């Protein structure tokens, strides 16, 4: 369903395209005083652009954010299933190479959980705007 | 869309049920199986609450000694913090006055807490009298609540109630 977010990313570009040739034109009028009609027909379509341009950021940041989510949400799952396995071993069985690693999978952990507490305070950041 | 964001903590020994607490209201799930926790987790979810949503952030912590150092990490963001035991299990209860002593330690000062008498439904191995928690916890100036996340008593109200105490700092 991330495909979605990739399909965004190239009608933002669209917008942007033509968003660039509106912004020229209503800037070239304007600068001469050449058309006002026509004028508030660009600056009409100007203003349409910019919050279509707008919502879509909206739409992907919130899209980006939530894959980010699911992807360390299973990297989590998947290193916390790995680990419970690892520690149910006893401790004179292994090497310490591994028992040295194993606390580096455990810092690991800890740092997933701190990227995704990151996620949490960064989606109430986006929300605080409407 | 969402209104507000409030960090909840779950403390306590291993094996007295915190994590099938917060499962419980969380999934609406329950493991029979002891799953350890290790070092520390948390999950989201977004309650309707008074008219008014609110999403909860509560987190979990391991409740062995060995990452009781990770843990204790954790307290300071806490804005509430329930206490739980296990009410089939004397010496769980035993350490609440340890755990309490971590919290005023290291939690924010107006932090607010909550003692939980978890499994509330294992009465054939009751070893701590519901008398001897409300009591506990008045002595504290605590509110106590017993639950059981696998009869699923009076874990939403415990969360709910933490929540309305919360916002009740506001408004
Ligand atoms: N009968 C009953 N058993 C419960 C209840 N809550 C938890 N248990 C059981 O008690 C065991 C431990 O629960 P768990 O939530 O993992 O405990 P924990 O406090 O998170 N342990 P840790 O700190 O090691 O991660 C599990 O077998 C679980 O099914 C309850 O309300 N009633
Ligand atoms: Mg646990």
């Amino acid at each position: 369903v991330v495909g979605e977010l990739a399909a965004l990313e190239n009608e933002q570009k669209q917008i942007d395209t033509r968003a660039a040739l509106v912004e020229k034109r209503l800037r070239y009028l304007m600068d001469t005083g050449r058309n006002t009609e026509e004028e508030e027909a660009m600056a009409q379509e100007w203003f349409m652009l910019v919050n279509k341009k707008n919502a879509l950021i909206r739409r992907m940041n919130q899209l980006s954010l939530l894959e980010k989510e699911h992807d360390l949400e299973r990297r989590y799952e998947l290193l916390n299933r790995e680990l419970r396995a690892m520690l149910a071993i006893e401790d004179w069985q292994k090497t310490e190479a591994q028992k040295r690693r194993e606390q580096l999978l455990l810092d690991e952990l800890v740092a997933l959980v701190n990227k995704r507490d990151a996620l949490v305070r960064d989606l109430d950041a986006q929300e605080k705007q409407a | 869309t969402y209104d507000y964001l409030f960090k909840l903590l779950l403390i306590g020994d291993s094996g007295v049920g915190k994590t099938c607490v917060l499962f419980r209201f969380s999934e609406d799930a329950f493991n029979s199986t002891f799953i350890s926790t290790i070092g520390i987790d948390f999950k989201i979810r977004t309650i309707e609450l008074d008219g008014k949503r609110i999403k909860l952030q509560i987190w979990d912590t391991a409740g062995q000694e060995r990452f009781r150092t990770i843990t204790t990490a954790y307290y300071r963001g806490a804005m509430g913090i329930m206490l739980v035991y296990d009410i089939t299990n004397e010496k769980s209860f035993d350490n609440i006055r340890n755990w309490i002593r971590n919290i005023e330690e290291h939690a924010s000062a107006d932090v607010e807490k909550m003692i939980l008498g978890n499994k509330c439904d294992v009465n054939d191995k009751r070893q701590v009298s519901k008398e001897r928690g409300e009591k506990l916890a008045l002595d504290y100036g605590i509110k106590f609540m017993e639950t059981s996340a696998k009869a699923n008593i009076n874990v939403e109200n415990a969360f709910f109630t933490l929540a309305r105490d919360i916002k009740a700092k506001m408004d």
